This record gives C-alpha cells, structure tokens and sequence, in this order.
C-alpha cells in the first residue's frame, strides 16, 4: 500500500484523465467533466480530490484497497454529476432534446462508471457508497431508480458497479444491497441485452454472496426471482450475444451456479425445471464442441466451459433423485449429452 | 519533523517553528502568502497535523502553543480560495476542534486555543449570518 497505493489511486484519477477510458466516449473528465456553479466547485473539489488521491492511497475488505479522502470526495463530486444524470432520470421518470439530454445523462453514467471502477479501484469511495443516505448512497440510490429506467449498456455498467460495490460491501451490508436485485431481475429483460444480463449473471453472483440474495431461493418456482432469471436464463436466446460472448454468459450462469453448488444451503422450483433445460442448452453447446471435436483460447475455454458443464450436470444428476424425470424432458438432448460426455471423456486428458 | 525531532524539536523550541510561521502567511495572508500550487496540500499538512492535533505529543508546550498560534493563523490567513473546499477547511475545523477540546481539557491557558476559538467563531459567525 502506502506509496503504491497511492500511485494506484493515482491510476485511477489517470484512468479518468485518459479520455475516454468508458468505452464508446470520446473524451473523460476535462470538458466531458464539465447548482451549475456547485457542481463545478464539485469538480474543481474531485480535481482536488484526485490530487489528493494521488498523494494519498477482512472478506468486505476482499483485496486490500487503497482509501483516499479526495477520492472519497471525488466520489460526493461524481454523486452530483451522478444527480445531473439521475435527474434526467427523473425528467424522463416526470415524463409519461430529452434524449440529448440522456446522452448528456449517459455520458455522466459513463464517467459513474469509471468512477465505479476508481470505487473498486479506492476504499474511502466506496466506503461513502457503504455508508450511503444513512445503507444505499442516495445517487445510488436514484442510480437505481435511473437503472430500472446505451441507457441499458450504462444500467449493465451500474449492474457491474454494484457486483464491484457488493465485493466491497460487507456481507450484511450487501444484504442490506440485496433484494435491489430482485426489483432489478424484474427489470431485466430478454429483450434486455444478453451482455447486460451477463453483468446481471455477475451481479447475481456478487448477490449470491449477500444474505438476502441467499434467502431468496429458486424454489417457489416464478414466483421465486431466483427460477424466473433461471428460466430466462434456461431459454437462453442470447439473441445479443454472439459466439464466445453467449458462451461467455452462459459461463458466468455456470461459475453462478458453481457458486450456489459451494454454499451449503444450494415444478416446485422454476430453476430446477429450468436447470434441465440449461442443461439441454449445455448439451447444445456440448453437441457443438463434440461437433467442433482446444487450440483456440475461446475453444480451450469452451472446453473447460464443458468440462465445468459436466460437472454441473452432474451435480444437477445427485441434486435430483428423479434425475430421469429431468432427464425425459431433455431425453433427446440426453442421448446427445452421453455422446457429448463420451466426447468430453475422450476429450478431457 | 515536529513529531521527528522531539529533544532536537525542543532544542529548535517555538522559535525556529515561529520562525518558519513568521516567514510563510503571517498576517498579510491574501493570494500571494499561499502558493496557488500549494493550494489545498499545504493546508492538508497542517490538517494532517490538526487531524493528529498531538499537542501533548510535542516536547515543548510553547512549541506547541506556536504551532497551535501558527494553526489559528492559518485559519485567519485561510480565505475561500480556488483549489480550497470550504467543507475540507471544516472536516480541518473538525479535527481542530476535537484538538482544541483536548487542549481545553487539559490547558493551563486558553492561550492559541482562545485565538483558534476566535477563528472557530469566524465562519461560525457567517453561517449564523445566513442559516
């Protein structure tokens, strides 16, 4: 820590000097950066802040990370441009040009973004987001709102910033955090992207690790928030993504699962349903590897992908007794699927 | 240093630091006696210094009392300026006046302290001018 600490806090404020380090953005901070008159002492106060924070630096802790006041500061700074944004928010919230007015908002989500990352990048920030309006900061709060309301790639953004904030929250404090998610799962789409339901996949991961999160469970089927996304995710259009990235996703809902699979406590339950069908996506996806029968990275990685396949299909075989009643409806795909474990047998060296 | 030079602090005495007051922002204050560049910094080390507020930590009390003198003066050299946030000058007053209470808990004389609570009524006094 100390001097490197702070000269990784200084990477952080460089990250926001460089323009854009948010992708799809011409310029960060600087004219990007910018009452009017009080945001602009705000940013003068974040430029200080980012000084600051470049002569300045257990599980909630995670890695150790750096803590700057003027980072921290920097961060109130970024709430009130963060309120710019959210307020287009709640103009569009008031309304039942302006969307000029979005990408103004958006341009100021991607600057929350990549002040996200500098959160991740420095505690102190992140702390503030921790204590919040007394809890959720009340940007964040109205960030949440505003993600509820491009504008989906910015909430997917916001979806990884809390997935960041969850690993640095506490695990009572990402309680606390969680069940925004549920309201945010309803929030979540097909239609919505499948890159944004990937950070969404990740979120629910961060969220898996919260109590709350954790107390909602795949049973009680639709009901249940965790069977629906399971079931959206069990369709699996991925019509968003494409070739590794929905492979990719469909990863990140298999290290999802892996995590549920770890923890102790993980029809009636739509996920469970939907678990065969995921496994008959898997099975797709497997019948396209036994197809492509590890020279590409993205191939080597699809075959640890399958590998980590197998191994959730068969912890799916012990998690049900009627592991054939799962099985029949996904028969077809399973005489494919023992082909494919043949072949990731014969793969697997 | 202070903290650093303990004996040899005692041995430079309130002096060499008044000194060291005296040729940097004593009195005239104004954008010339504060270096834009220093801005915020130099009154974050002092900060960092009233954040401590070790006045039992410095070998001579005089000493301290200078440094406390120095502190009051800063705050009187202290003006809204570019590069200075009125909320840092008062997260600084803060940790100054969490200083000051330890000093009034255990100081033979109000003293620089008295001054300090001069300046902590400045502002103070602005603010029960407006809110």
């Amino acid at each position: 820590w100390r001097q490197r600490s702070n000269t990784q806090g200084s990477i952080l404020i460089n990250l926001l000097l460089k323009q854009p380090l948010i992708p799809g953005s011409s310029l960060s901070l600087c004219h990007l950066l910018s009452s009017l008159s009080a945001l602009r002492e705000a940013q003068n106060l974040a430029f200080t802040g980012l000084n600051l924070v470049a002569r300045n630096e257990g599980g909630r802790r995670a890695f150790p990370l750096c803590q700057l006041p003027g980072a921290v500061h920097f961060l109130p700074l970024v709430q009130f441009f963060i309120g710019l944004h959210c307020q287009a928010l709640q103009d569009l919230a008031a309304a039942k040009p302006e969307d000029s007015v979005c990408i103004l908002e958006g341009f100021s989500v991607t600057a929350l973004s990549i002040l996200q990352h500098l959160v991740c990048h420095s505690g102190a920030v992140v702390s503030l987001l921790l204590s919040g309006v007394g809890g959720q900061h009340p940007l964040l709060k109205m960030l949440l709102h505003l993600l509820a309301f491009l504008q989906a790639s910015v909430l997917t953004q916001c979806l990884k910033v809390l997935v960041k904030l969850a690993e640095n929250t506490s695990c009572d404090f990402l309680p606390r955090f969680q069940c925004v998610f549920q309201v945010l799962p309803k929030c979540l789409s097909p239609e919505t992207p499948l890159p944004s339901v990937l950070l969404a996949v990740e979120l629910l991961s961060l969220l898996a690790d919260h109590d709350q999160l954790a107390p909602q469970l795949c049973s009680h089927s639709e009901g249940c928030l965790l069977l629906l996304l399971y079931m959206y995710i069990t369709s699996r259009p991925d019509r968003v993504a494409l070739e590794t990235q929905w492979l990719q996703l469909e990863q990140e809902v298999v290290w999802l699962l892996a995590k549920l699979g770890v923890q102790s406590p993980l029809s009636n339950c739509q996920c469970n349903v939907e678990v065969v069908r995921a496994l008959t996506v898997m099975l797709h996806r497997q019948w396209l590897t036994v197809r492509r029968a590890p020279r590409t990275d993205q191939q080597r990685r699809t075959v640890r992908c399958l590998r980590d396949t197998v191994l959730l299909l068969h912890g799916l075989s012990q998690k049900d007794k009627l592991f054939m009643m799962h099985c029949v409806e996904v028969l077809h795909q399973f005489d494919q699927v023992m082909p494919g474990v043949s072949m990731l047998i014969r793969g697997l060296p | 240093l202070v903290e650093m030079d303990t004996d040899q602090l005692k041995l430079y005495e309130e002096p060499l630091s008044k000194l060291i007051k005296t040729l940097f922002p004593f009195e005239a204050e104004a954008y010339r006696n504060i270096e834009p560049v220093y801005l915020n910094m130099l009154l974050e080390k002092l900060c960092v210094m009233f954040e401590d507020g070790v006045l039992m930590r410095l070998k001579s009390d005089l000493l301290k009392a200078a440094l406390c003198h120095l502190l009051q003066y800063f705050l009187k050299f202290v003006p809204a300026g570019y590069e200075s946030a009125l909320q840092v000058r008062k997260v600084y007053v803060r940790n100054i006046c969490k200083a000051l209470l330890d000093v009034l808990g255990i100081e033979v004389d109000a003293e620089y302290l008295l001054g300090p609570l001069y300046a902590a009524l400045k502002m103070e006094s602005m603010e029960i001018i407006e809110e």
